[PDB]
DNA sequence: TCCAAGTGCGGGGCACTCGTCTGTGAGGGGGCT
DNA sequence: AGCCCCCTCACAGACGAGTGCCCCGCACTTGGA
């Protein structure tokens, strides 16, 4: 009935369960040692020591020790390009004051989390910080003052509780209340909140914060910078452990060209899974030079060329004479009528026809939904706008070789 | 200025028991409002008809 | 447990109840309050200032006075905390446990009117952070400062805000009335000296002051008074210090050269810098500064067909340039499709020379002119 | 007053009087309240602000009917507001829709139900600021068709039956009475609808970066007789004013939005000459 | 055992808002018969 | 000797994303029946 089980899934009494499996999952000696590498390679997998994160480690430790230890609250915003090793070293960090609060060598807190980009819109945030204090899903307005009655007021003894705020540009609006409620409740002398909050731009207090929400931020801030080429092959060689799977040359040129091109972890890790997958095709159980480098070629992949390779002859026609149009009339965006009419000069040239222009259109229309072209609707026949997508020399390189 | 005058408000409702002739017995029993009200309505029916 | 903690637990940057720096501004908000509380007529009040110079601090000193406790009723408002601006009527009647019928605003105006016609104490109200209640037509904020000139009442209210010229703006019909425009009272920034009287205040109510010798003090108030003005930036870099020493050394005290490196320190990979060095090598040679990505992207593709470096496709190009952008050397103009954004340098030059560190590459791409 | 067209083509005793006009301005409301029995409306048109006369029909005759005052003269009211109140605060009947027209149509039918329950509305300034529209017109017209309400209005303007036409005209059962008065416009003009103090006021607030900053915005003005971003930003990094970009532009949003700077598209240019801008300077020395 | 209407709250229609963009009417500047 | 023809520049209009606000449906629901 919907009466029982809203009242009941709200109240937070019922366990939101998932189905369970028929067949029980395998086991880790029906594994080979490249399947091994492949489960140990997954990017779920976090270690229980980073390596290559030891300074940030320690840097935010001390700051959290040093807050909870003070019993005062505070403020941290940390900072970097997405797969540095941001979350990952946080809650390290708080599972490591977790165990030393289980041993009695710190005093205990609580430890709440939220995700600005799982929240629809920024006021349910207070639904769920809330809602990892008691329980019990309210609205949000109930939540806030419920919030406001807690944190200001004072109640010995009150246990010290850290909050965790991912992703906090999304909690940015027109407004800034609830960032500003959030960073606010930490200069109260009864809430012993301490706030860290972390984001990917460097310089969001100063872009599109106010100036209260920058003054009361902080300056204690902290910097995640990317990958370099040797620890990119540190955190791969110590993911596969002491297997022979990997030769050193492969995790060497894996880690060379994606920390040329972003830094990221992700994306080596990733790359390491599709060599396994390549390497288990070719009935090797070794990942040679040229299993990474297909992968390199599978994963980085450009394929703006084979398309145009493998449109029709209209359209390709249609593309030289786009660039031709381009090359003549200099300006970039063009019209129907004149890609027309050096279409049918390109097309008198190579002897076949062309068919008219309701056909044409089509050809138009299909180019721009593949987007090697961009165009506009169909209804302005002969004088709708064309933009070449692809660049010009792509053309050139794959219609002559 | 006043006190009627407001800067907030741009209506102001005197509302006296509404729910959900403006002259009284002095006018209506003078003769000359019962000849006008005649003759006006002689005049006004035979124009609509 | 020893000084270093003992300095950073007794900053803090929250409530205090000694004011060293604002001594006058007390002075005259003490003497507003008994010139109207003495003739019992109403009266507004506008205080603003730069965040960070002590205005909740001052009207929070004043509101827990126990003489003003036991002769009027005060209340405070923060105007962050309501659900919207029409609301806050609402919320008036929470703070003064009034009856109203509900569901409706109107109805908590009428409540709130009634209350403050028949009123048997004088209400004090606070509203912070003023500038919340600011729409189009602002209905709330004249109606709001307009209850001093209402018959028979005795509110008085105190509206903080940062901004110097909002009630010349939000708030011009109330010039059009002496009776009804607001008091203004701008908290100016602190100074130097008035920072080391914070600090002397601060640390020597603890007894902690061994740690801070003048000279560090000094040179640490000549910078932040200097820079911005507010105390929260004074006092978050004065812990800083001690947080920094306190995993340096480990009784020491500080030098001036670790209050300088804080000072100094608070105030790539290889397809980014080519593509920064293509950009920089656009806005040299070309006079109009309109670069989309499509245009960078060709220039981008010769370069590196002439250094034998593989290039990307536009598409992990558009997400190099997105993560170049966090950095904070570009900034992106959005268009409608991907190939139309607009990317605009934020830099200087020699600072893009300075943070590459690649001179002998920097220095050969911008003298290969052939690509545009 | 006949205008001619060529014009177009080449370009104390006052009191006294005035209580005298007054009192015989206040005469003529039996006489009104006679000519607002029998359908018509009241509409004036003299040259003094007609306030205080409309007040004073208020006051002394309608002490005791349903009224209801409309300030038109106000800048921010709307047709929503005043039909709100209608419907909601004589009627008690909710608020009214948000499409004005049906709410026209509810208190038509709401108003037929009850007679001898006379409505009287005084709108001051029927060509206000915002009653200029059509549509705020035509809502008008519709609300004095009812025999049931009763209407007095101000007119002010010179051009306002430009936007009457012969329907919003003979809904309107105007009677036009010329009630000049010479009492000023004191009320009509307060509201919103009619330098180098506030620069000397705003720089006495900045702080000493801010101070150098302004210093060599106004120094290369008056050197050069509007100034780009990349000059302004060598010229404070040499002297350590600023630490980055984002500083510097942020100062110069904050003198956007006081007013001080005119940033252009960024050439920067203070609106003010080279004479006051150079007495400015030397104050500063 | 149920229930009539307040009511608390989410959701969609709408209206403002900031930025861009382009015609353009008349004040302004250069020549005239 | 006042007049004839281009310049141009901030209003007029559009427009387009886009974002917040207010009416409206609608289950809750509850003290009562
Ligand atoms: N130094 C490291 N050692 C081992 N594994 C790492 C390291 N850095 C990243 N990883 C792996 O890469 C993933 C990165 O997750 P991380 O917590 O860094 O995401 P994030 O930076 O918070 O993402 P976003 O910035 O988009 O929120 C983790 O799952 C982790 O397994
Ligand atoms: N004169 C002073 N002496 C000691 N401490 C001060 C003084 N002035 C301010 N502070 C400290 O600065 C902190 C913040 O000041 P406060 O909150 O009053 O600024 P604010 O004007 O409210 O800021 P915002 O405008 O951003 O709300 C307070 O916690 C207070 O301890
Ligand atoms: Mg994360
Ligand atoms: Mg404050």
């Amino acid at each position: 009935t919907p009466s029982q089980k809203m009242k009941k899934i709200r109240a937070g009494e019922l366990s939101p369960s998932m189905q369970q499996r028929t067949d029980l999952p395998a086991k880790d000696s029906s594994k080979s040692e490249l399947q091994l590498a492949r489960e140990q390679l997954h990017v779920s997998v976090v270690p229980k020591s980073l390596p290559c994160r030891e300074r940030e480690f320690e840097n935010i430790y001390a700051f959290l020790e040093g807050k909870i230890q003070d019993q005062c609250g505070g403020c941290m915003y940390v900072s970097g390009v997405p797969g540095t090793g941001k979350t990952a070293t946080v809650t390290g960090v708080i599972r490591t004051l977790q165990r030393m609060a289980k041993q009695n060598e710190l005093p205990a807190f609580e430890y709440l989390e939220i995700n600005g980009m799982r929240l629809t819109e920024p006021r349910q945030a207070y639904v769920q910080i809330y809602k990892q204090l008691t329980g019990k899903t309210v609205s949000w307005e109930q939540a806030h003052a419920l919030l406001e009655k807690r944190f200001t007021t004072p109640a010995p003894r009150r246990v010290t509780t850290v909050l965790l705020v991912d992703e906090l540009d999304i909690l940015c609006n027109r407004r800034q209340d609830v960032v500003y409620n959030l960073l606010d409740w930490p200069t109260k002398s009864a809430a012993k909140l301490v706030v860290v909050t972390i984001a990917n731009t460097m310089d969001l207090p100063e872009r599109l914060l106010m100036g209260k929400v920058t003054s009361r931020l902080g300056l204690t801030r902290l910097t995640f910078q990317p990958y370099s080429h040797k620890q990119l092959q540190e955190i791969v060689t110590a993911r596969l452990g002491g297997s022979e799977t990997f030769k050193g040359e492969a995790v060497q040129l894996v880690a060379r060209k994606v920390a040329a091109v972003s830094g990221d972890a992700r994306r080596a890790l990733d790359i390491c899974r599709r060599a396994t997958e390549i390497a288990d095709t070719a009935a090797v159980k070794c990942v040679t030079m040229l299993h990474v480098q297909q992968a390199l070629a599978e994963m980085i992949a450009s394929a703006k060329v084979q398309a145009i390779r493998n449109c029709s002859r209209m359209e390709q026609i249609f593309l030289q004479a786009i660039a031709a149009e381009v090359t003549r009339t200099g300006v970039e965006e063009t019209t129907f009528m004149g890609v027309y009419q050096q279409v049918e000069t390109i097309a008198a040239f190579m002897g076949v026809t062309f068919p008219p222009p309701g056909r044409a259109l089509r050809l138009c229309s299909k180019l721009g939904a593949e987007r090697l072209i961009i165009s506009e609707h169909s209804r302005n026949d002969l004088f709708q706008k064309i933009l070449l997508n692809v660049s010009a020399d792509d053309i050139h390189y794959a219609l002559r070789v | 200025m006043d006190p009627t005058i407001s800067v907030s408000k741009g209506c102001f409702v005197y509302k006296n028991g509404a729910t959900r002739s403006l002259l009284g017995k002095e006018v209506v029993q003078q003769p000359f409002y019962e000849e006008y009200r005649k003759a006006w309505n002689q005049i006004n029916d035979h124009i609509a008809d | 447990r020893n000084k270093y903690q003992n300095a950073r637990r007794v900053l803090n940057s929250a409530e205090t109840q000694n004011l060293p720096g604002r001594e006058s501004q007390l002075q005259e908000l003490r003497e507003f309050f008994s010139n109207h509380l003495e003739s019992q007529t109403s009266g507004s009040l506008y205080v603003s200032g730069q965040p960070g110079t002590g205005k909740t601090a001052c009207l929070s000193l004043l509101l827990r006075d126990p003489d003003f406790s036991k002769r009027l009723q005060r209340v405070y408002i923060n105007c962050t905390s309501i659900a919207s601006v029409g609301a806050v009527y609402k919320k008036l009647c929470t703070e003064l446990q009034l009856k109203v019928s509900g569901r409706t605003e109107r109805d908590h105006l009428e409540a709130i009117q009634r209350h403050l016609k028949t009123a048997k104490r004088m209400l004090l109200l606070v509203l912070d952070e003023i500038d919340q209640l600011c729409t189009s037509r602002q209905e709330v904020l004249y109606t709001i400062f307009e209850w001093p000139a209402l018959p028979g009442s005795r509110i008085l209210l105190v509206g903080i805000a940062n901004s110097l010229d909002l009630t010349d703006r939000a708030l011009m019909r109330l010039n059009a009335r002496c009776e009804l425009k607001p008091r203004l009272m701008h908290f100016p920034p602190y100074s130097k000296q008035q920072i080391v009287e914070i600090f002397k205040s601060r640390l020597a109510e603890a007894e902690v002051l061994d740690v801070f010798p003048p000279v560090t003090l000094q040179l640490l108030a000549a910078k932040v008074s200097a820079i911005s003005g507010d105390v929260r930036r004074a006092l978050d870099i004065g812990r800083r210090v001690v947080e920094i020493a306190e995993q340096q050394k480990r009784l020491k005290p500080v030098q001036v050269t670790q209050v300088a490196a804080v000072l100094n320190k608070v105030y790539f990979p290889l397809q980014q810098k080519l593509m920064l060095c293509t950009l920089v090598l656009m806005l040299r040679n070309e006079r109009n500064k309109d670069i989309s990505m499509g245009r960078l992207h060709e220039v981008y593709r010769r370069v590196c067909a002439k250094r034998n470096i593989l290039a990307l496709d536009q598409a992990e190009f558009t997400g190099t340039v997105d993560l170049v952008e966090t950095r904070g050397i570009l900034r992106i103009m959005r268009k409608k499709e991907p190939r139309l954004h607009k990317v605009l340098l934020q830099w200087d030059e020699e600072e893009v020379h300075a943070a590459l560190s690649d001179k002998q590459l920097i220095a050969s791409i911008l003298s290969d002119t052939a690509c545009l | 007053f006949v205008p001619e067209s060529d014009g177009y083509f080449h370009s104390a005793e006052h009191e006294g009087s005035i209580n005298a006009i007054m009192e015989e301005y206040r005469s003529y409301f039996p006489k009104w309240m006679c000519i607002l029995n029998e359908g018509f409306n009241i509409l004036l048109y003299g040259l003094g602000s007609k306030h205080q006369l409309l007040q004073s029909f208020h006051r002394e005759v309608l002490h005791k009917q349903t009224v209801l005052v409309v300030n038109g003269f106000f800048p921010s009211l709307t047709i929503k507001d005043m039909l709100d109140s209608i419907t909601s605060d004589i009627l008690d009947a909710g608020i009214s829709p948000a499409n004005p027209h049906e709410a026209v149509d509810m208190i038509e039918e709401e108003f037929a139900l009850i007679p001898e329950t006379h409505l009287f509305l005084i709108v001051h300034n029927l060509d206000g600021a915002m009653l200029r529209n059509v549509k705020a017109q035509a809502i008008l017209s519709r609300l004095a068709r009812i025999p049931n309400i009763h209407l007095l209005a101000s007119i002010d303007h010179i051009n306002t039956p430009l936007l009457w036409d012969q329907g919003k005209l003979c809904s309107f059962n105007f009677s036009w009475w010329d009630c000049t008065t010479m009492l000023p416009y004191t009320n009509e003009t307060a509201f919103e609808n009619s330098a180098l103090s506030s620069m000397r006021s705003v720089f006495s607030s900045l702080t000493t970066n801010s101070r150098g900053i302004y210093m060599l915005i106004v120094k290369y003005q008056l050197k050069n007789k509007g100034m780009p971003f990349r000059d302004l930003y060598s010229s404070c990094r040499e002297a350590f004013l600023v630490s980055s970009d984002l500083a510097l532009r942020a100062q110069l949003t904050e003198f956007l939005d006081h007013k001080l700077v005119k940033s252009k598209r960024e050439q920067l240019t203070i609106p003010i000459d080279g004479a006051l801008l150079q007495q400015f300077l030397e104050e500063q020395e």
